[PDB]
RNA sequence: GACGGAGGGGUACCACCAGACGUGGAGUCUGCGGCUCAAUCUGACUCAACGCGCGCACCUCACCAGGCCCGGACGCGCGGAGGACCGACAGCCGGGCGCGCUUUCGCGAUCGCGCGGGUGGUGGUGCAUGGCCGCUCCCAGCCCGUGGCGCGAGCCGUCUGCUCCAUUGCGACAACGAGCGAGACCCCGGCCGCGGGCGCCGCGGGACGGCCCGCGGCAGCGGGAGGACGGCGGGGCGAUAGCAGGUCUGUGAUGCCCUCAGACGCCCUGGGCCGCACGCGCGCUACACUGGCGGGGCCAGCCGGCGCCCGCCAGGACGCGCGGAGCCCCCGCCGUGGCCGGGACCGCGGGCUGGAACGCCCCCGCGCACCAGGAAUGUCUUGUAGGCGCCCGCCCCCACCGCG
């Protein structure tokens, strides 16, 4: 699963403080999440590699998740805006755009 | 005359439609401490507007209003409108007492902390009761300290049962508080017949 | 065919006095009335020449007991939609029978002509309530239910 | 300038829908904005068997969606009548559409 | 209008004779021998049928006037249940062909005018079909 | 690979918003809201009896 | 309290009178049991199981015979970035898939392992539960405060009178005031105004047992009328107390047990659920002449697209902005013959939909029972029964089904 992948999800993150996930098979992949690859087009992380990241940041708890109506809810926690700001070379100055 | 049928202006207004049931789940589920009660959407011309009746509006609000900003952008990315464009307006509801689904709630977290069901049941009914609610029934249903499973009823008050002002003076919200034995279902209703609104078809007010 | 507003859109003014409306079984007829010879026109067509070859008498009936004299001097228009043959041709007997008393209105003439049709046969100027029942839960009939297996 | 601009007012409650008529009719009365052409409702339904088993004699729960539409016809400046929908009362849950 | 003051069947009959005298239409003599729609099971026994049919179509397409009436909506006019099947039986729309055929011949005639959509009668046919309701009167 | 043995299309896999249950869909204004979870979230939608 | 082949009142076409229209008989459709199976996934069985759990080629789908991975998070001891892991060409095996094998090139913690702990599961237990529904009950009944009676369980109110669809009322009354259900309410319909109008669609009225005549303290009762409409027009909602009714396979509803990388996760191919000595439950089509068959007229409503050309139809191509039943009526024909009634079966063939028929449609054959159904049994009082079409739900196609 590549690391590009990962960089996108707490992009998106600080960007939006939130995620919205829905199910296993593919449409669009995740349809809202963008990434460059270097020789790529704007391209789309795959539902599975953004479950596996999101679902791995929530038992350590950079994310609380709320299931209403077949879809992931994710909200930012505290500890995980910290994680963030780490992972994208941020700074206390820095703070979600929401 | 010659009219097209294609009318998707129809399909849009009943697709918003499942999106705010979509919302009143999700608003239930996270805002449980907070006291929400219902939502609408104001849908404005490329705005959406969501004002949320609810118990206590800073709990929801948050520290810089931080907590309200991240719902704002979660409401906006699942249902693929403009972040920020999305705003939800916290209500104060007053009478919080007659309010049956904060009521629910506030049995619910009781039931979790161990009170005996008859000692939280009555304080729910008094709340309603002062409230100005003429009926005020809480029923509880599941294995109470027991394997055998009972229905305990707790009701004060007149409290109507059928017609279409069931729909209109009576507040009916169920919930599924958790045990460890096994679910325990609760249902609040509460009757108020003077709502402002509507008057009861069956009383008649009279005169000198 | 469900009381669409197409009164005029057959027929472009013509002086049509009158524009009664005679409602049998899901079946409404706009007949439009003024001085004339004494001809009947129902869907653009002769009224002695009607589709239920049988009925056609019970579309003249309401000229017989009036007499032919009276409706001598008129012309009605009449535009049948809606419902089936049987009430199409109820509905029709009740167009004229409305239409041709409205030229007489509140006249004592009027009472006695309303009085007369309402002797020969009682409800050719007044409508048939009679409504169909809607369909219900484990019956095919509005009222009929499916056959009991056991008890 | 001066276009026809139709407005649109899709609601399921048809006390929230003639709200919207007032007020719609009394902004544009001056502007001549046309009576309210109501649409033939539109009764969306779904029937479903009450029980979630299918144990018992067969009930049916008859839902009912009416969907209320009125069209509204305007001939006049665009300024205008974009104004005008904010003179409008705004009812929450009920939609209006432009389209020229 | 003169076409309704004559009865309709004693105005089709009628005018078949008249169609098959004039040489209108011309039998295609290949659909002589096929059934006019999937719901009936025997054919016609007429053997004039298709100027019964063809007489029909055009008083059909002079009462429609404007209205420019479609082949398929004619074809719904001659719709039969289908019956001799277990399955309850149901309404099954007539011939295409047999219809197209009749039509075709019309416009080649210009009795009938093409229009948008479907073709609907001319003035020179109207004229033939007036004319010869009022004598039958 | 593994992709070719996973998720491969045989037909549209549908499944009632709020379920996620193939049976009963009952799409018929697009509402992909199952028979029974229809009946739990019909005064949302704001259906309506007589 | 329950029961009574106890009495007195009532009351209901889920009961009968009086009638209707059926089932049972048959051929089919389609469930259920039994049988057979690799598997024929199961739920449930009087009412209150049996076209029920909203249309099974795959998916659904839970079952059978092979297969593929992780989608085992996180945290620790350990190992580990020049190799944790992970990808594969060609042959080879394998329906198959570097799936594996031979092999010898890729890639980069996407981390491995052990342990602890997960994430799941259409897996069990509805007699562990929630919620929801069915049933008692198409019932009219259920009950509180204060006072009275009994040691009390428990009575009175809450009536053995009358009335009513109905604790619906009235006259009473150790009861006196209440409340719930009933009614009111709500949706629809029919009638009349007013306003609007791409489209008939918005707001009101009208009817209340009011009038009249008899009979009745009364509550009402029987008529007569007038009046679209007459005395519960049809629906929605549904008391109290329960069922150890049903659903854990609708559900990030869920206790506990099982399972948990050789998975009961989730997918992938094939096959079943649709088999069938048979028994049974809905239905459907018939048994003909009040009928069949040919042309012609042509009539709707929930609500609703079409044209042109080709094809026997079925269907297709190419486009565009639209649009409509049977029955019945009319004229012929056959004519009491299992006949042209009926259309089961079965052989070519033409289409369609999909990835793929075993699904459906259609053409020429082919021509089954059935000539009115025993013992039994069901539904129904006006726009009702019955006949006759039509739409929608599920849905690639498909209704003998349900809901209209």
């Amino acid at each position: 699963i590549p690391k590009a992948v990962y960089k996108a999800v707490y992009a998106h993150l600080y960007e939006n403080a939130s995620l919205a996930l829905k199910e296993y098979w593919r449409v669009g992949n995740v349809p809202g999440i963008t990434y460059v690859d270097e020789n790529g087009k704007l391209c789309n992380p795959t539902y599975l590699h953004v479950n596996c990241i999101m679902q791995s940041l929530e038992s350590r708890g950079v994310v609380k998740d709320t299931f209403a109506w077949r879809h992931h809810y994710y909200l930012l926690t505290e500890k995980g805006e910290q994680f963030i700001r780490k992972e994208l070379d941020l700074t206390d100055d820095v703070l979600p755009t929401p | 005359v010659r009219r097209d049928e294609e009318n998707v202006y129809y399909s849009k207004y009943l697709n918003d439609c499942i999106m705010e049931a979509e919302l009143h789940e999700f608003f239930s589920r996270e805002l449980v401490d907070a006291g929400y009660a219902s939502c609408s959407l104001c849908r404005t011309i490329d705005s959406i507007c969501v004002i949320i009746q609810c118990a206590e509006p800073e709990v929801v609000m948050g520290d810089n209003h931080y907590r309200l900003h991240k719902i704002e952008y979660l409401l906006a990315g699942r249902f693929m409108c403009d972040p920020k464009n999305f705003n939800i307006w916290v209500d104060k509801i007053i009478k919080r007492g007659l309010s049956a689904e904060i009521m629910v709630d506030n049995l619910r977290a009781k039931l979790e902390e161990a009170m005996p069901i008859r000692r939280a049941a009555y304080s729910i009914i008094r709340t309603a009761m002062r409230a100005g609610a003429a009926g005020c029934e809480v029923i509880v249903a599941g294995k109470l300290r027991a394997q055998r499973a009972r229905a305990n009823k707790f009701k004060e008050g007149c409290l109507i049962s059928t017609g279409h002002p069931k729909r209109i003076f009576l507040a009916e919200a169920t919930r599924h508080i958790k045990m460890r034995q096994g679910v325990i279902g609760v249902k609040v209703r509460i009757y108020n017949p003077n709502i402002r609104g509507a008057v009861m078809p069956d009383k008649i007010e009279i005169g000198a | 065919d469900l009381l669409e507003r197409n009164d005029i859109e057959v027929r472009e003014r013509d002086k049509y006095t009158v524009h009664t409306l005679g409602k049998k079984k899901n079946s409404v007829a706009v007949a439009f009335v003024k001085a004339g010879k004494g001809d009947i026109l129902v869907n653009n067509v002769p009224l002695a020449l009607v589709r239920p070859e049988i009925l056609r008498t019970k579309v003249s009936e309401p000229i017989m007991i009036l007499g032919e004299s009276l409706f001598k001097g008129l012309d009605m228009n009449i535009k049948v939609a809606g419902g089936g043959h049987v009430s199409q041709i109820y509905a029709v007997r009740q167009a004229i029978s409305r239409g041709v008393l409205a030229s007489v209105k509140d006249e004592a003439a009027r009472s006695e002509l309303r009085a007369k049709l309402v002797s020969y046969d009682r409800q050719l100027v007044v409508s048939d309530p009679r409504r169909c029942e809607a369909k219900k839960f484990g019956g095919r009939g509005a009222r009929a239910r499916r056959q009991k297996s056991y008890r | 300038m001066h276009q026809k601009y139709t407005i649109i007012v899709v609601g399921k409650d048809l006390k929230l829908v003639e709200r919207y008529v007032k007020s719609i009719v009394k902004e544009g009365r001056a502007f001549g904005i046309s009576g309210p052409c109501r649409a033939p409702v539109r009764r969306l339904t779904i029937t479903t068997r009450k029980s979630p088993c299918g144990e018992g004699t067969n009930t049916w729960h008859r839902f009912e969606l009416r969907m209320y539409k009125r069209t509204f016809w305007v001939t006049c400046g665009g300024n205008d009548i974009s104004t005008i929908l904010s003179k409008t009362v705004v009812i929450p849950g009920i939609q209006v559409t432009v389209e020229v | 209008s003169s076409v309704t003051r004559v009865p309709a069947d004693v105005f089709i009959n009628s005018f078949a004779a008249h169609l098959k005298n004039r040489g209108i239409i011309k039998c295609p003599a290949f659909t002589d021998y096929v059934k006019t729609g999937v719901s009936r099971q025997y054919a016609p026994r007429d053997a004039d049928w298709f100027y019964i049919k063809a007489a029909s179509v055009i008083r059909h397409f002079y009462i429609s006037g404007s209205h420019s009436i479609g082949v398929a909506g004619l074809a719904r006019k001659y719709s039969s249940l289908q019956k001799g099947k277990t399955t309850p039986h149901h309404t099954k729309r007539a011939s295409c062909k047999v219809i197209r055929s009749i039509v075709s011949q019309f416009l080649g005639q210009k009795l009938l005018i093409a229009g948008e959509r479907g073709r609907h009668i001319s003035p020179n046919g109207r004229k033939m079909v007036e004319d010869f309701a009022e004598g039958l009167q | 690979m593994r992709e070719t043995e996973f998720c491969t299309h045989i037909a549209h896999k549908r499944e009632c918003r709020i379920c996620g249950n193939y049976n009963s869909v009952y799409r018929k204004y697009g509402l992909f809201i199952c028979r029974r979870c229809f009946k739990e979230n019909a005064g949302k939608i704001g259906f309506v009896k007589l």
